[PDB]
């Protein structure tokens, strides 16, 4: 049986949200 | 897996100083030098996202063989990117298990390492009997002389 | 009024100054004793890990 | 497209898209009207605040659940949910996604019918599935065999299965449940001064229950020790202030479901219920039932009921026989990790209930071939 | 005299009440951090005991 992952979102997205306001160039 | 060695080495210097100064902004303050499986996991949670801990366990045991929970730079970079997982599905399976079936010529239900360098040898890239050895224990994991048909799911599963 | 707007303005700027005070006492006692559970959180994750594998085993 | 494994169950709705490891919202499935008047002006005050939303202004709401006993018993409330999940919890429009809901066993027809209409009539649906919360949980184990026991919070009901074949005579649905030991725990407290009435109190009760209630190993030891020494009396804060002090109410607010008759029921425990479930399967497979029992739903989560059950069941069967029981740590979501994956499977691609085939047969279509 | 002294007094306070302020929710913050690190340190603990005696046996 595979298994599917969608919990691995865009990374640009992770780095842009714990970067919170300072997510300006990554 | 060795898939986002391949990507980082398919990335440039750019990439790693990229990544490098992201760890002295973010990763600043912490004792570590490198990034933990706890630190990664907490870190996420407070952006939003929430992989298992489990998940953690597997990527540091992948990246991080000595099994320490941090990152050395090859495995860093590896463990950054393999958070996004754009390339899925490993090509097709049904038309990929056909080639392989055809791959047999001689049809006997055994694919002899000499038609792997035949078809190497129109490749041409750039390996030696050690690399296509190692290549083929990758593969032959039973070893039983052969490139088994199950054997040929494994080494492609996933591979695009 | 001006004798009564400095009273107030003197009391006032006393109990500011406690609040403060007792607000830095406060923030430094939960940053320590958050680094602590954090650091305790990490060696209770370590060791469910290493007994679940020993389990598997 | 990916599909939407929607679990509505009873008490928390677990949603999320097929493939997944967890569900991506899970909130109590709550509806609660403001009771009071209300005099500030241009305040934006809404007519009914649903979901994780009323939990945090419960303060002046009532809530009310729209599902008593795995039926549903207020359709209005149980479509507003629906909506509610659908557009703010995962913002994806049903018109483009098929959906996977979930049913207890033994339920009326006529809850699933009205399930099926409204899904295919007001959000309009590509094309729906309804399935057994115990097959999924069976699927979450990665097993083909074995006796599940889904102690939910609205319905208890334990499934046998073996080689995948369902065994349709040995289904023991039980009523008691989550919500039955959060009414007996808000009984028994009143012993030692706290009055918890109000609805929205039963949410505070319902915190205790899950933060300091376990089940003991043996009942009567546990009884003499509680009452003699004081190493059991673990305190709790309220909402504000004003620290409790629960004592031997510990143990026995969960014991309820070894003993159903502290809350006046008169059928026979979760322990003697899956033996008699095993019971009635036929004399061959019971060996496997005995090697392969799982437990799933939330309610099964208390400390120390995984060897209590265990013991129990071992006093009841046969001594030769190896009792097993299977308790996933991931054990409140397994039935929605089943979902996803049973929703993920190729082979199950084209079991769905296509709408072209409702508009031919009508809401009746879900108890024919496509169950 | 007296009104410049008032209005400086009367500024001085307003500012350090306004930074009391802030600090004080952050300190609420930071208890509110140390309240859930409490909680995955305790939900750990009771993990690696459970798993321990399991595999005890
Ligand atoms: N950690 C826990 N410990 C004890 N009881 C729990 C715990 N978590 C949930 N519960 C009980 O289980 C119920 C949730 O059960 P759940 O599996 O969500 O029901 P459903 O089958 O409707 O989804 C809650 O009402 C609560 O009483
Ligand atoms: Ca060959
Ligand atoms: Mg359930």
């Amino acid at each position: 049986r595979p298994t599917l992952r969608r919990v691995r979102i865009s990374a640009d997205a992770m780095m842009q949200a714990l970067l919170g306001t300072r997510a300006k160039e990554s | 897996d060795d898939i986002y060695k391949a990507a980082v080495e398919q990335l440039t210097e750019e990439q790693k100083n990229e990544f490098k100064a992201a760890f002295d902004i973010f990763v600043l303050g912490a004792e570590d030098g490198c990034i933990s499986t706890k630190e990664l996991g907490k870190v996420m949670r407070m952006l939003g996202q929430n992989p298992t801990p489990e998940e953690l366990q597997e990527m540091i045991d992948e990246v991080d063989e000595d099994g320490s929970g941090t990152v050395d730079f090859d495995e860093f970079l590896v463990m950054m990117v393999r958070c996004m997982k754009d390339d899925s599905k490993g090509k097709s399976e049904e038309e990929l298990s056909d080639l392989f079936r055809m791959f047999d010529k001689n049809a006997d239900g055994y694919i002899d390492l000499d038609e792997l360098k035949m078809m190497l040898q129109a490749t041409g890239e750039t390996i030696t009997e050690d690399d296509i050895e190692e290549l083929m224990k990758d593969g032959d994991k039973n070893n039983d002389g052969r490139i088994d048909y199950d054997e040929f799911l494994e080494f492609m599963k996933g591979v695009e | 009024e001006a004798e009564k707007a400095a009273d107030e303005s003197e009391r006032g700027m006393k109990v500011i100054e406690s609040r403060a005070q007792k607000d830095e006492e406060k923030m430094e006692i939960q940053e320590i004793q958050l680094k602590e559970a954090k650091h305790i959180a990490e060696d209770a994750d370590r060791k469910y890990e290493e007994v679940a594998r020993k389990l598997v085993i | 497209t990916t599909a939407l494994v929607c679990d509505n169950g009873s008490g928390l709705v677990k949603a999320g898209f097929a493939g997944d490891d967890a569900p991506r919202a899970v909130f109590p499935s709550i509806v609660g009207r403001p009771r009071h008047q209300g005099v500030m002006v241009g305040m934006g005050q809404k007519d009914s605040y649903v979901g994780d939303e009323a939990q945090s202004k419960r303060g002046i709401l009532t809530l009310k659940y729209p599902i008593e006993h795995g039926i549903i018993t207020n359709w209005d409330d149980m479509e507003k949910i629906w909506h509610h999940t659908f557009y703010n919890e995962l913002r994806v429009a049903p018109e483009e996604h098929p959906t996977l809901l979930t049913e207890a066993p033994l339920n009326p027809k006529a809850n699933r019918e009205k399930m099926t209409q409204i899904m295919f009539e007001t959000f309009n649906v590509p094309a729906m599935y309804v399935a057994i919360q115990a097959v999924l949980s069976l699927y979450a184990s990665g097993r083909t065999t074995g006796i599940v026991l889904d102690s939910g919070d609205g319905v208890t009901h334990n499934v046998p299965i073996y080689e995948g074949y369902a065994l349709p005579h040995a289904i023991m649905r039980l009523d008691l449940a989550g919500r039955d030991l959060t009414d007996y725990l808000m009984k028994i407290l009143t012993e030692r001064g706290y009055s918890f009435v109000t609805t929205a109190e039963r949410e505070i009760v319902r915190d205790i229950k899950e933060k300091l209630c376990y089940v003991a190993l043996d009942f009567e030891n546990e009884m003499a020790t509680a009452a003699s020494s004081s190493s059991l009396e673990k305190s709790y804060e309220l909402p504000d202030g004003q620290v409790i002090t629960i004592g031997n109410e510990r143990f026995r607010c969960p014991e309820t479901l070894f003993q159903p008759s502290f809350i006046g029921m008169e059928s026979a425990g979760i322990h003697e219920t899956t033996y008699n479930s095993i019971m009635k399967c036929d004399i061959d497979i019971r060996k496997d039932l005995y090697a392969n029992n799982v437990l799933s739903g939330g309610t099964t989560m208390y400390p120390g009921i995984a060897d209590r059950m265990q013991k129990e069941i071992t006093a009841l069967a046969p001594s030769t026989m190896k009792i097993k029981i299977i308790a996933p740590p991931e054990r409140k979501y397994s039935v929605w990790i089943g979902g996803s994956i049973l929703a993920s499977l190729s082979t199950f691609q084209q079991m769905w209930i296509s709408k072209q085939e409702y508009d031919e047969a009508g809401p009746s279509i879900v108890h024919r071939k496509c169950f």
